[PDB]
RNA sequence: UUGGCACCUCGAUGUCGGCUCAUCGCAUCCUGGGGCUGUAGUCGGUCCCAAGGGUUGGGCUGUUCGCCCAUUAAAGCGGUACGCGAGCUGGGUUCAGAACGUCGUGAGACAGUUCGGUCCCUAUCCGUCGCGGGCGCAGGAAAUUUGAGAGGAGCUGUCCUUAGUACGAGAGGACCGGGAUGGACGCACCGCUGGUGUACCAGUUGUUCUGCCAAGGGCAUCGCUGGGUAGCUAUGUGCGGACGGGAUAAGUGCUGAAAGCAUCUAAGCAUGAAGCCCCCCUCAAGAUGAGAUUUCCCAUUCCGCAAGGAAGUAAGAUCCCUGAAAGAUGAUCAGGUUGAUAGGUCUGAGGUGGAAGUGUGGCGACACAUGGAGCUGACAGAUACUAAUCGAUCGAGGACUUAACC
């Protein structure tokens, strides 16, 4: 496979040549630099670390600095890790850049998605209201609890909390247009996470 | 966003004039019917002529509808009343003329015959 | 916010004569039936000019047969060929929506030239 | 509802673990020399940053 | 956004005026933390209203500002205190006029005041 | 289910229908795989395996029941105190009022009918959903990870071809295999259509203030009416349940004796389902069995016979301060003067829709020009003008025993 990292940037929409109004999401991109290849005898498995967004010195320490050391580069600031890909056409130091990615191809997206703080039943599950009037009493509210026989209640009963702000994977999304003087890429569709945050594409896995 | 208990006013001379939506076909939910589908509805005003009796029912084609249907190309379409047309139990009408505009996403399905009647298609 | 600007204008079409909303004019919209290219031409009134950008669209109403239609596209479609303007109107809304039901009913509900 | 049990006394102890207070964060008005708070007016010296604030 | 200060909005606006006219007129006032930190946000904009300086400008501030006498033995009103005074003096500075300098909490309550001045 | 007994509860275990939320069994309603047929085909009938998912909107009655209308692939049967009232409703049910029918001489009565009729509780403990602090994991730190294990998802129609072919006098009309396009359900998001948008723009009534005209402010639900940025949103847009692998159930078998034959089996070898285990998505080393990899810091000073203890520090982090892609508070993330973190200023985007002043025309209300003007909350960029000052605290010196190599 191959995939890369990159920013969110906003949405807006392209004519393709057919005449047809299109949604796009801009994802921008740097060159993205190996930094560590994990063999599969130090380590059980196989994959490659990315580096992208390098940062100004006074926000790296030591330690990262000395491991950015054997590539020869600027402290990045994001660093993750993709596993399935052949590890022959990679060596530190090497740039990953966006031209890798015709147009019209398939690719999977990965985010975060924003976050909405603490929220009740009705946003968080989609349940359902009481009626709000005849005499009644009860609106937004998480229903029962279960059954008298158990005498407790059952792991899985839904209720209020923390809501949003966790990975999300949108399968199956198709590359629209690719420019290498900006480091752009547009995206039928639209992704998950906030403007400008990580957003990792990879090949489409489906396949 | 045709649904249950809506009424509309058909745009042929079958007779009828005002007719109430009972069900939308398709599939088991069906909440609502845009532009372009079919429904069984009950004939509740009638001219005292016509080839339809007040209080039976029938099948009917959606013609026009105040939300309008979205094309491809980004454009858009409205009207500013819902309209329908009735069905002889197949894609051929059973009035002889037909009132007003109709949509064009009546073509891309098998209403040749309709839009063939209609004065104008937009 | 450049990026997408520049990104975008690049697809941009430079021949639309200037028009504020309340004016009448005729638009040639290619239609095709699978076959050919017929050319509708569809003129009424301006009623909405909404966004900016090329997400830009606008608004135009018209009655025919006793009822009326609207039809919106995006100012910058290729699905256009051309915009002739027939007659300017001075209005003060920059929304017309109070046209949807003053148009029947002997009400002369019209503009007036600049 | 109503308390089913009265509390002991080890309970009511460990609950008050969290129930406690803070040093305040304390600096040295390099003017005065007492004791004022971190990016704060020493009400004392009457100064801050150097100079003086009537 | 911006802060609430638990008021309701009209009584939001007539506070946020007042606190304005009145800074205008001391120079030097001394008030909550928040309610400064939402304050100089106005106190700049009538200030740069004020550097313009022609009708359409002085007429718009007199919109807002209250009629107070800022000097009463040269029976000075507070505007034409702001716009004489005030804009001979911020003629240069691109500005940034005001500047907030924070205090102990109080007693009663032990909020924590502040003091905002002119620069 | 209708019953029988009277073992617990009368110093209180609150009924029936409906709403919100569900979960389990399978004697299966649909979809999956089969045997037989009085199965030509398309429909079927009956029996076997199968609980993964799915299983509706109205009319009439307080109603469960029931009948009816219209659809669907289907409109399953049951348990969970005839599930669920410290979660809701109170229509019927059983208090006090009144009336009719019948019985009683009478007060009254009826499991006959009808109208009206007070529903209390701030969550201590277990439990369920989220979020923090401490310590551990034989030195002290910063990042990236494997995945024992856990959860999520699992539905299905119509149309076109193969083909009017097989089959059938005819009527009618396929399996298998391809390809489009829907229903319901779920996840994300604001570029489009729309909603909201109480410190944005405009019009207008009454009254009262800024000495007066002109121009403005206050109050009247935001005074009312027409629009609307950012955010948050669905009815809006995008995508998903695909393609497969291994072992099986019912079934179908191959070879083959016991038993010269026969035989799916005893020894042997296969095939075989929406089930099972993987493939897809998410969490996850407090997995005390506390894992792995890369990089940084070093092995000070005092005491202490010794054991060990104490103090300054390294790498790093926090207190405090400016905030929002975060947020109930903690927490997370972006920054702290070699800096654009926030505010202001300048320039824009969008929104509203032609400012004031002056001049011209008109007797006047008003119109026109100066001029796409004037104004502008959250959005973009540049800009150190103001504010993130000076400081303080925490934080290693790496136990033994074996075997390798030395
Ligand atoms: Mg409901
Ligand atoms: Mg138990
Ligand atoms: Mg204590
Ligand atoms: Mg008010
Ligand atoms: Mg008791
Ligand atoms: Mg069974
Ligand atoms: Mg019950
Ligand atoms: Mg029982
Ligand atoms: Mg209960
Ligand atoms: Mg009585
Ligand atoms: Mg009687
Ligand atoms: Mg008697
Ligand atoms: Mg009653
Ligand atoms: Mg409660
Ligand atoms: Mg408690
Ligand atoms: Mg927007
Ligand atoms: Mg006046
Ligand atoms: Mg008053
Ligand atoms: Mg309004
Ligand atoms: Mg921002
Ligand atoms: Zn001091």
């Amino acid at each position: 496979t191959k995939g890369i990292l990159g920013r969110k940037i906003g949405m807006t929409q392209v004519f393709a040549e057919n005449g047809d109004l299109i949604p796009v999401t801009v994802i921008e991109a740097a060159p993205n630099v190996v930094l560590q290849k994990k063999t599969a005898e130090n380590d059980g498995y196989e994959a490659i670390q990315l580096g992208f967004d390098d940062k100004r010195e006074k926000l790296s320490n030591k330690p990262e600095k000395g491991h950015v050391a054997k590539a020869e580069t600027a402290p990045k600031r994001f660093v993750k890790e993709l596993r399935g890909v052949e590890m022959d056409a990679y060596e530190v130091g090497q740039e990953v850049k966006v031209e890798i990615f015709s147009a019209g191809e398939i690719v999977d997206v990965t985010g975060v998605s924003k976050g909405k703080g603490f929220q009740g039943a009705i946003k968080r599950h989609g349940q359902s209201r009481g009626p709000m009037s005849h005499g009644s009493r009860y609106h937004r509210r998480p229903g029962s609890m279960g059954p008298v026989d158990p005498n407790r209640v059952f792991k899985g009963k839904l209720l209020p909390g923390r809501m949003g702000g966790e990975q999300i994977t949108v399968q199956n999304l198709e590359i629209v247009k690719v420019d290498a003087e900006r480091n752009l890429l547009l995206i039928k569709g639209n992704v998950p996470g906030a403007k400008k945050s990580l957003i990792t594409v990879k090949s489409a896995v489906k396949s | 966003m045709i649904q249950q208990e809506t009424r509309l006013k058909v745009a042929d001379n079958s007779g009828a004039r005002e007719v109430l939506t009972i069900k939308v076909l398709g599939g088991s939910g069906r909440k609502t019917a845009n532009i372009g589908d079919v429904i069984v509805c009950t004939v509740k005003q009638a001219t005292p002529g016509g080839v339809v009796k007040k209080g039976e029912v029938v099948k009917a084609v959606i013609v026009r509808t105040k939300s309008g249907a979205r094309r491809s190309d980004g454009s858009y379409i409205s009207f500013d009343e819902n309209a329908c047309v009735i069905i002889r139990d197949d894609k051929s009408p059973r009035g002889t003329r037909i009132f007003g505009p109709v949509a064009r996403e009546l073509r891309e399905n098998n209403f040749m015959k309709i839009v063939s009647l209609a004065p104008e298609v937009i | 916010q450049k990026l997408i600007e520049d990104i975008t204008k690049e697809q941009l079409r430079t021949d639309l004569p200037a028009f504020r909303p309340g004016d009448t004019l005729r638009v040639h919209v290619k239609v095709v039936e699978g076959n050919r290219e017929r050319i509708q031409i569809f003129e009424g009134v301006v009623i909405k000019r909404r966004g900016g950008g090329i997400s830009e669209t606008f608004t135009v109403r018209k009655i025919s047969y006793g009822v009326g239609v609207e039809r919106t596209f995006p100012v910058h479609t290729p699905k256009i060929a051309k915009i002739e303007v027939v007659r300017y109107g001075k209005v003060r809304r920059a929304k017309l929506y109070y046209l949807r039901e003053l148009r029947g009913k002997a009400a002369r509900i019209k503009e007036i030239r600049r | 509802a109503v308390p089913f049990r009265r509390t002991s006394k080890m309970k009511k102890r460990l609950r008050r673990t969290h129930f406690k207070l803070n040093v305040p964060g304390m600096t040295e008005c390099p003017s005065c020399g007492e004791m004022k708070l971190s990016h704060r007016v020493c009400k004392a010296c009457g100064s801050y940053n150097g100079k003086d604030i009537n | 956004s911006y802060r609430k200060l638990g008021r309701t909005s009209a009584q939001r606006k007539a506070m946020l005026r007042d606190l304005t006219t009145d800074l205008i007129i001391n120079e030097r006032i001394e008030t909550t933390e928040t309610r400064a930190k939402e304050l100089r946000s106005v106190v700049e904009k009538m200030i740069t209203l004020g550097k313009r300086g022609d009708l359409h400008a002085r007429r718009q501030a007199a919109a807002y500002i209250r009629n107070e006498v800022a000097n009463e033995e040269n029976n000075q009103d507070a505007l034409q205190k702001l716009f004489s005074d005030i804009a001979t003096r911020y003629e240069e500075r691109q500005g940034g006029y005001t500047r907030i300098m924070k205090l102990g909490p109080r007693r009663g309550d032990g909020a924590p005041m502040a003091i905002i001045e002119l620069v």
